[PDB]
DNA sequence: ACGGGCT
DNA sequence: AGCCCCGT
């Protein structure tokens, strides 16, 4: 995910 | 259809 | 019939 | 390490 914690989705 | 990791 | 990107 | 998920 994130960044951070790219996206999702990207 | 949708592109969020492919894109077909 | 389809796997992707940075904090 | 990950509100990781989606339709035409
Ligand atoms: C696009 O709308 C779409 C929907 N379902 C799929 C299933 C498997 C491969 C690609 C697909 N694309
Ligand atoms: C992109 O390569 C990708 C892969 N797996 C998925 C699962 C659920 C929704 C979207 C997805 N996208």
């Amino acid at each position: 995910t994130x960044p951070g914690v790219t996206x999702p989705g990207v | 259809x949708a592109x969020v990791x492919a894109x077909v």
